[PDB]
C-alpha cells in the first residue's frame, strides 16, 4: 500500500499551492488498456478557471504520488515568483 | 563480468574470520549466521503480532506468514540455479561453490522481512509520523530561515545568521519524520541486538535505498530503488562500510534483494483470501462468483472444475508452478543489470500474471479488508500509539544537564524518573554508547543528544507486541489495575 | 548391501507419479511435499500451544522449539553428507542425487513431530488413558472368560462358549486405552487431513513399532524399539503396504528417523532453561552456582568466563558443536544395523556428552518444573480433559439402530443431536467412511462401529488447542455465558 | 518421560500381586558409577518375611518399568500355581 | 414442536417391550402427496423375524406419538398374557 | 522523604534565576567522614563563567533544600538590583 510519508509530502504541497490563493482538483482513474492506474491534476484560481492540467500513469501508486508532488512543487516554484 | 565470489562476503564486523577457507568453512559460518536468526527474541516477538485479523481459531501471525515466504523464496533460488546449471553457466559465473549461501541468504532474508515493523503495521507508523510531525514541523525548513517558524525546539529552531549549523537541522528535522520498518530493522539487526552477521545477510535486507534525510527529487534513473526510505541518519557511516564490502555504488541494490521481493508479492495476496473462510465470512461458492465478477483459463477453471482444506491445496500449486518459472526467466534474462544493482524495475512487474495478482488483490480488498473488525482495530491502534507517545511526552521537553544527570543514576525529577526506569535495559544502553562517541565540545552536540533521544523514544515504541503496549496503554491511563 | 535407492520413495497412495524421473523432478516432488506440509491447519494448531509456561511475554510455543529441532536434524545431516563424501563412500551408497531429499525429509520430519499431541500434553493423555481405563477394564480379558467382568459395554464382554470373537474384544480393548501421540500423528497425516504424502515422509514419523494392541512382553532383540506404542489398530493394513514400500521387516525402522530422535534430545534441555530467566525466577549467577552444585570443564568454563540476551547464543553454539559430531560419527559407524532397522540403541545414549544432557536435565527438573504454576496449570489441564469426556459421555451411550439413524440426517435425541452436530466435519466424514467399507453381516460388526465410534471421540478431544478445549469446557458447565 | 500406560500396566500387576495376599517393596536411586538408573523390588507376605527381591539396572526408565512388570508377572505365574 | 411428555410415554412404552424380549424398529418421512408426516413400526423378536407391522398417517406430530405409544401398549397388552 | 513544597520552592527559585539569563548547575553527594549529605550549586552566565559557587551539609534533606532555596533568593535579591 501507499507509504505514510508520501501521503504527507504531497498533503504539504497541496497545502502550500492552497495557500498561494490557488485550487487543486485531484481525480482519478484505472486504465485496463494500458494496464496502469491514472491521476489527473487541474489547477485553478479563487475564480475557478483552468490554468494547468496533467495527467499521470503508473503501475505503481508510490512513484505516482511522487511524480505528482514533484509537478506540484515544480509549479508553485514557477507561479510563485509572483501572483 | 559477472562473479559471485565478489558478492557473497562471509567476513563480519567483529572478530571476522580471516584466511583462506573451503565450502565445508563456509557452510559452516552461514549456518552459524541461521543459527543466530532463528533463536532470536525478535521472531517470537512475530509470533504475536497481527497479520490481516485479530488474534484469537487458526489466523495467521506474522510467522507463519514468514514462512510461506521462506518457501516461496527457497523455491525460486533452486530453480534459477538448476536452469543456469542446466545452460553450463553455473561455473562461469563463480556459483559452483556457493549454492548453499545462495539459499540459506535468500531464505534468511525472506525469513527477516517483518522483523522491523511496529505494533498495528501500517497504522502504527502513521501514528508516530503524524505525531513526530506536529512536533518538529520539518517543511519550515526547506529554504532560508523564517521568522514564523512552528518548531516546538527551541536547539532545532532555524536561527538566520549561521550556515553551517543549518544544514544539520535540516537533515535531523527531516530524518525524525520517516519512521519506516525496513530502516528500523537494520538498525535492530546491528545496534540494538547486536548479532553480527555476515555481510551478505545484512545487504539481503536493504530494500530500499533512499537517504531518510532526503529532500526533493529524485534522479530519473532510480525512481523505482528510491520509492521510500531505505535507512536512518545513525546508521550512514555503517552503510558506507557495507558498501565497500559488497561493491556497491550509491542508490544500488544487492542481487538476491530481487528475489526476496518478488515472494512477498505472491503470497500477500493468496493467503489472506483464505483466512476470510475460516472466520466464517463468506464461501467458496462467493470466491468464484466475486472472482469472476471482478475478472485466467488454466488456474481458475482448474481450481473450480476440479473441485466438483483441500480446495486451497490445489489453488496454491497451480500458481506457484505459472508464477515461479517466469520470475526465474526474468532473473536471468537482465542478470548484468541486477548485478550491477541498478535495474529499475521489479521481476513481476503486463503478462498474465499481473492480472492474475490483480484480480486476487482487488477481491481481497473488495470483501476483505471492507469487513469493520479490521477497520475498528486499525482506528483502536491509531489511538492506543498516540496515546502513549503523549504518554512518554514529558521525558522529551526535559534539559540537557537534567537528562544526563537522569541517566547516570534523582529527587527533582519522580514523575521522570519513573518514566525512564520505565525503558528497556537494551536501548538506554544504546543511547549511552551513541552519546559516548560525541565531541563534548562541539556546537552540534544537544542537536545529536536531541536526535538520539528522539532515536531511544521511537525504539521503544516500535519494539512492543500489539497485545502488550495495549494491556500498557490502559495500565498508563488507570483505567485497568 | 546398502542402497538408499531403495529406501528413499518418492510414490504415493493416491495418483502416483509413474515412470521413469530424472533428479529435477524429484526434488520438485519432495519440495511439493513440503508445500503441503508446511501450509497445514496443524501448524496453525501448533501455534497456540503450550510447551512449558502457560501462553500470556516472550516465552516458547511448540512452533518455535520445532524450529530449532529443524535446524539441529538439518545441521547433523548436512554433517553426515559431508562425512560421507570425504570418505568417497557418498556414490557407492546410492547417495549421489539424493542429497537434497534426505535432508529435506530429515527437516519435515523434525517439523511433524509435535502434531499429534492432546491439549496440556502429558496430562491430556494420562486423563484419556484413566478414563477408558475405567470404562473398559482391559486387565480382566487376559485369559479365560470371567464371571466377574468389570465392562460396562455388553458387546465388549468375554463371554465364555465362543473363541473367535473374544480374540477381537481382546484386542479392541487393549487398543483403546493406549492413546499416543505419534500414533494418532500418523493417523491425522493419513486418514483426516488426507495430505498424500510420499511414503518416506510418511515413514520418517514413524518413531516406535510396537502395536497398540500388544499384550505380554516384547522380543529382547527390540526392547528399545518397542517401548511405546506405535500405531493404531485401524491403521494397520495402511502400515502393512508402507513396509512392502520401504522393505521394512515386523517391528523395523526406518533409517532417518534415527537422527529425528537425536535432535529432539539436545533442544529439550537448554531451550526450557533460558525461558526461566525470561520469566523472571532467578538469574544467570543463581545457573551458575546450580550448575556448579550438581555437576565439563570446556563448555561450562567458557561460557562462564568469556561472558565477563547473548549468553545463550554463546552457550548453544559450544554445545552444538560438541554433539553434533559426535551423533554424525555414531551414525556412520553403525550404519548397517541402522539401513537394515534393527539397532536397538539410541545415537546419543556413556561419553562426556550424556553426562553434559543429564547435568541440564536435573537443573531443569530442579528449578523449573518445581515451580507452582506448572504444577497448577497441569491439575487444571487434567480436569478439564475429564470434564469434556464426561459431558460427551452420553454419545456413547446410545445403541447402532439410533447411532446409525442419527448419523444419516432426529426428534426422538435432542441432547444426542446437538452434541453430535457439535462435532467437525472431517471427523464425522472419517467414521462414515470406516464404517461403509465393513461387511454389514459379520457378527463383528457392533465391534468394529464400536471401535471406531470411541476413536472419533479421541480424534474429537485430540484435535483441540489448550485455550479453545479450556473455553468449551467453561461453556458447556454453564459457568460463562 | 514415562509414557503413562507403562505406569498403568506396572500398577496393575502391583495390585494383582497384592490382591493375591503378598507385598511389593519398592526402592529406587541412581548409580552414577554405571550411569544409569537403578529399581529394586522385594516381594513378601502377610507377615513381613522376603521372598524374591531383585534388582534392574538402566539408562532409560521406560524400557526398566517393563522389564519390573514382566518380572512381577512372572513371580505371579510362579506363585499363583497355589498359594 | 413435539411436547416432551409424549415423548417420555413413548419412550417408556419402547423400554417396556424391549425388556419383553421385544425388537421395535422405527422409520419416518413425509407424504406431500397426502400432506402428511408418516410413522412405521416393526416389531421384531431376538432372531430378527418380523411380527407386526403398521403405519401412521397425521399432519399433526403430537397426535401421532399418542397413537403410536397406544398401538405399542396393545400389543404389549396382547402378546404379555404370556410370550 | 523530601516535602513536594519544599521541592516547588526550590524550582521556582531555580526558575526565577534562569529568567534572569543566569545559569544553576547542581551537584549532589554524601560524606560518610561528617555522616551526612552534600549539596553544591555553582552559578554561572550565558558564556560559561563561574560567578558563585558554595555547598551545604546537612543529615536531614529538608533542611538542605531550606537552605539552598534561601541562599538563591538572597544572591538573586543581590544580583537584581541590576545585571
Amino acid at each position: 500500500r501507499l507509504y505514510s510519508g508520501n501521503l504527507a509530502a504531497f498533503k504539504a504541497a497541496t497545502n502550500k499551492l492552497f495557500q498561494l490563493d490557488l485550487a487543486v482538483i485531484y481525480d482519478d482513474w484505472y486504465d485496463a488498456y494500458t494496464r496502469k492506474d491514472c491521476i489527473r491534476l487541474r489547477i485553478e484560481d479563487r475564480s475557478g478557471n483552468l490554468i494547468d492540467t496533467s495527467t499521470f500513469y503508473h503501475h505503481d501508486e508510490d512513484v505516482l504520488f511522487n511524480m505528482c508532488t514533484d509537478w506540484l512543487n515544480h509549479m508553485y516554484d514557477q507561479l510563485k515568483d509572483w501572483k | 563480468q559477472i562473479d559471485f565470489r565478489k558478492k557473497i562476503n562471509w567476513h563480519r564486523r567483529y572478530r571476522s574470520p580471516q584466511g583462506v577457507k573451503t565450502e565445508h568453512e563456509i557452510l559452516r559460518i552461514f549456518e552459524s549466521d541461521r543459527g543466530r536468526i532463528i533463536n532470536s527474541p525478535a521472531i517470537r516477538r512475530l509470533q504475536q503480532k497481527t497479520q490481516v485479523f485479530p488474534l484469537e481459531a487458526a489466523v495467521r501471525t506474522r510467522l507463519t506468514h514468514s514462512m510461506e515466504v521462506q518457501q516461496v523464496g527457497r523455491y525460486i533460488a533452486k530453480e534459477i540455479l538448476s536452469r543456469l546449471k542446466e545452460l553450463k553457466l553455473l561455473e562461469a559465473y563463480g556459483l559452483d561453490e556457493l549454492t548453499g549461501p545462495f539459499e540459506s541468504i535468500v531464505e534468511m532474508s525472506c525469513l527477516m522481512h517483518d522483523i522491523g515493523n511496529p505494533p498495528f503495521g501500517h497504522f502504527g507508523e502513521a501514528a508516530i509520523n503524524d505525531w513526530f510531525r506536529q512536533r518538529l514541523h520539518p517543511e519550515d525548513a526547506e529554504s532560508q530561515p523564517l521568522t514564523d517558524d512552528r518548531c516546538s525546539v527551541a536547539a532545532l529552531r532555524l536561527r538566520d545568521g549561521e550556515e553551517p549549523l543549518n544544514e544539520l537541522r535540516r537533515k535531523i528535522r527531516q530524518d525524525l519524520c520517516h519512521f519506516e520498518g525496513n530502516a528500523q530493522g537494520i538498525r535492530l539487526v546491528h545496534t540494538l541486538m547486536r548479532m553480527n552477521l555476515t555481510w551478505a545477510q545484512v545487504g539481503g535486507i536493504l530494500k530500499y535505498t533512499r537517504p531518510a534525510w532526503w529532500r526533493g527529487e529524485t534522479p530519473e534513473t532510480h525512481h523505482y530503488l528510491m520509492k521510500k526510505p531505505g535507512y536512518y541518519l545513525s546508521e550512514e557511516a555503517y552503510i558506507a562500510r557495507l558498501r565497500k564490502e559488497l561493491n556497491l555504488a550509491l542508490y544500488s541494490r544487492f542481487p538476491l534483494t530481487w528475489i526476496m521481493e518478488a515472494a512477498d508479492d505472491i503470497s500477500y495476496c493468496v493467503a489472506d483470501l483464505e483466512d476470510a473462510v475460516e472466520k466464517r465470512i463468506f464461501t467458496v461458492e462467493q470466491l468464484y462468483h466475486h472472482l469472476h465478477e471482478a475478472w485466467f483459463s488454466l488456474v481458475v477453471e482448474n481450481a473450480w472444475e476440479k473441485s466438483r482444506d483441500q480446495f486451497f491445496m490445489y489453488l496454491r500449486v497451480n500458481t506457484l508452478n505459472k508464477l515461479v518459472p517466469y520470475a526465474a526467466q526474468r532473473f536471468i534474462d537482465n542478470l548484468p543489470a541486477i548485478f550491477a544493482g541498478t535495474f529499475n524495475h521489479a521481476l513481476l512487474e503486463a503478462s498474465e500474471c499481473s492480472d492474475l495478482l490483480k484480480l486476487y488483490k482487488n477481491v481481497a480488498v473488495k470483501h476483505v479488508f471492507s469487513h469493520p473488525d479490521v477497520e475498528r482495530l486499525e482506528l483502536q491502534g491509531y489511538r492506543v500509539i498516540s496515546g502513549l507517545l503523549e504518554i512518554y511526552r514529558p521525558l522529551l521537553s526535559l534539559s540537557l544537564s537534567d537528562f544526563t544527570e537522569l541517566v547516570e543514576k534523582v529527587k527533582r525529577f519522580p514523575i521522570e524518573s519513573r518514566l525512564f526506569h520505565k525503558l528497556s535495559t537494551r536501548h538506554r544502553l544504546a543511547y549511552v554508547e551513541a552519546v559516548s562517541k560525541l565531541p563534548s565540545d562541539s556546537p552540534e552536540f544537544p542537536l545529536w543528544e536531541y536526535y538520539y533521544r528522539c532515536r531511544l523514544l521511537q525504539d521503544y515504541i516500535s519494539g512492543m507486541t500489539d497485545l502488550y503496549a495495549w494491556d500498557e496503554y490502559r495500565r498508563l491511563m488507570a483505567v485497568e489495575q
